[PDB]
């Protein structure tokens, strides 16, 4: 069973980098399609971007393009996401979710698209 | 990445007859239509060979040499571990087979408590890979490597003989179609020499490597494999070479 | 972009009475492979959401059997048979067929 841990909550001057990390265990990071979801307080959670298991690697939202960059460290099994140019609206909780890239055995495997195991969320806060 | 498995049970083991299996070519000399008597490490005729049906793979002793046999088509059995203490204190031998080649590798392996070849899906290069970090945590000071054509291929019984004599690890093998699964077959089939490896290590124990794959529904769910293990003894055989140089019969001179 | 509408926005239900949660999709969620990749997620206060149901009706590892899913095409229902105290919180319906992945507005279920 996949288990996920997150990084610490963070504050900054606006106009700098973010490094939210998400370390998986039980399943290594190359077996997992990895997704990042933003939830604002008082609003429903919306999907920022994540892995596409076939015909490409990563897909992004249309409103987050030019900001969000996702990269995966296989050696530490850690998924990292960054986004520059922080606005005051961006203050949110950042859920890290994952799923198995395929479903089945080496005989008769089929591609799986989903949002299965969600880690806890880093609380990103833009402030003074 | 050693995977500690809970509720591990001992593998069921019965005892079967060996009949006349386990004979090999003792030298690389062609002989035609002769009766050649040789004294070597042979599996004795009609001996008790242990048949091993989440189960453990037992770390069996090596003794003077090991006859190994398997009747399976699922390709669970992928190779073997050889050594004495099977940690990073002394050297160890690892034989791993996959679909394209065989890797034989002598390093100072720190083997896992439950070693298995892990088959897992890789999304970046988009196919199922096999991880050798599931059998050992680390390999260092590695003195021998050898990559060759795989010898775990084609209902078909696969037979191996492993010896570790005067600096050389000798592997003999034979693959034969059989039509029964409960016992070892009757008839007679000599094992051709497969490889002579200039290893020069101490080997007192061995362990079979099984391939376990992810279910993608602990996480590693694969079927159990059955294999036959017998032990060679210093013993005099009389081998019958026909006109084409093939050992077609043998008599065990102590039986 | 596929938008999910979720009905009703809130649902007060007592202990043991079954409840139904409707999810409607503007686009038909059938994939090329054949599986329609819809999931029902449940979120508790102070807790990240966790997967209840994947692929319309298939139950995830460890979810209790008082959750069931049904429906097809563009019309989907989540049925809770016996409401207990552990089911309070927000429920979401999501797809995974066409990028970007989208979520419903979420419904709130309480005790009293
Ligand atoms: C089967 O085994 C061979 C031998 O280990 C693998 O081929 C090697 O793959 C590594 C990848 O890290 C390369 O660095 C080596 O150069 C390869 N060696 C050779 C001789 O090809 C192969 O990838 C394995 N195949 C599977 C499906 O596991
Ligand atoms: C050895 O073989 C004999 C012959 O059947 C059998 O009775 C005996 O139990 C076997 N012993 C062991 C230890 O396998
Ligand atoms: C796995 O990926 C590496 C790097 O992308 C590549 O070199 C290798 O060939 C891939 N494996 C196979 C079996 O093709
Ligand atoms: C072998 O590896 C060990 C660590 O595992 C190291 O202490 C030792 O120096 C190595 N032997 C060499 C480099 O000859
Ligand atoms: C070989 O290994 C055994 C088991 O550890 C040990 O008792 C024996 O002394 C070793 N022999 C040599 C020559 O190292
Ligand atoms: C030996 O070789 C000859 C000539 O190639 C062949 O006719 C015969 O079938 C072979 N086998 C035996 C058992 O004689």
């Amino acid at each position: 069973e996949v288990q996920l841990v997150e990084s610490g909550a963070e504050v900054k001057k606006p106009g700098a980098s973010v490094k939210v990390s998400c370390k998986v265990s039980g399943y290594t990071l190359t077996e997992l399609s990895m997704h990042w979801v933003r939830q604002a307080p008082g609003k429903g959670l919306e999907w920022m971007g994540g892995f596409d298991p076939e015909d490409g690697e990563t897909m992004y939202a249309q409103k987050f393009q030019g900001r969000v960059t996702m990269t995966e460290d296989t050696s530490t099994d850690t998924a990292y996401m960054e986004l520059s140019s922080l606005r005051s609206e961006d203050t949110a909780v950042y859920y890290c979710a994952t799923s198995t890239a395929v479903a089945g055995t080496p005989d008769l495997f089929d591609y799986y698209y989903g949002m299965d195991v969600w880690g806890q969320g880093t609380t990103v806060t833009v402030s003074s | 990445q050693c995977v500690n498995f809970t509720n591990r049970t001992q593998l069921p083991s019965a005892y079967t007859n060996s009949f006349t299996r386990g004979v090999y070519y003792p030298d690389k000399v062609f002989r035609s239509s002769v009766l050649h008597s040789t004294q070597d490490l042979f599996l004795p005729f009609f001996s008790n060979v242990t048949w091993f049906h989440r189960f453990d793979n037992p770390v069996l002793p090596f003794n003077d040499g090991v006859y190994f046999a398997s009747t399976e088509k699922s390709n669970i059995i992928r190779g073997w571990i050889f050594g004495t203490t099977l940690d990073s204190k002394t050297q160890s031998l690892l034989i791993v087979n996959n679909a394209t080649n065989v890797v034989i590798k002598v390093c100072e392996f720190q083997f896992c408590n439950y070693p298995f070849l892990g088959v897992y899906y890789h999304k970046n290069n988009k196919s199922w890979m096999e991880s050798e970090f599931r059998v050992y945590s680390s390999a260092n000071n590695c003195t021998f490597e050898y990559v060759s054509q795989p010898f775990l291929m084609d209902k078909n019984l696969s037979e191996f003989v492993f010896k570790n004599i005067d600096g050389y690890f000798k592997i003999y093998s034979k693959h034969t179609p059989i039509n029964l699964v409960r016992d070892l077959p009757q008839g007679f089939s000599a094992l051709e020499p497969l490889v002579d490896l200039p290893i020069g290590i101490n080997i007192t124990r061995f362990q079979t490597l099984l391939a376990l794959h992810r279910s993608y529904l602990s996480g590693w769910t694969a079927g159990a494999a059955a294999y036959y293990v017998g032990y060679l003894q210093p013993r005099t055989f009389l081998l019958k070479y026909n006109e084409n140089g093939t050992i077609t019969d043998a008599v065990d001179c102590a039986l | 972009e596929i938008v999910m509408t979720q009905s009703p926005l809130s649902s007060p239900v007592t202990l043991g009475q079954p409840a139904s949660i409707s999810c409607r999709s503007s686009q038909s969620l059938v994939h090329s492979d054949g599986n329609t990749y819809l999931s029902w997620l449940q979120q508790r206060p102070g807790q990240p959401p966790r997967l209840l149901i994947y692929k319309i009706s298939n139950r995830f590892s460890g979810v209790p059997d008082r959750f069931s899913g049904s429906g097809a095409g563009t019309d989907f229902t989540l049925k809770i048979s016996r409401v207990e105290a552990e089911d309070v919180g927000v429920y979401y319906c999501t797809q995974a067929t066409q990028f970007p992945y989208t979520f419903g507005q979420g419904t709130k279920v309480d005790i009293k």
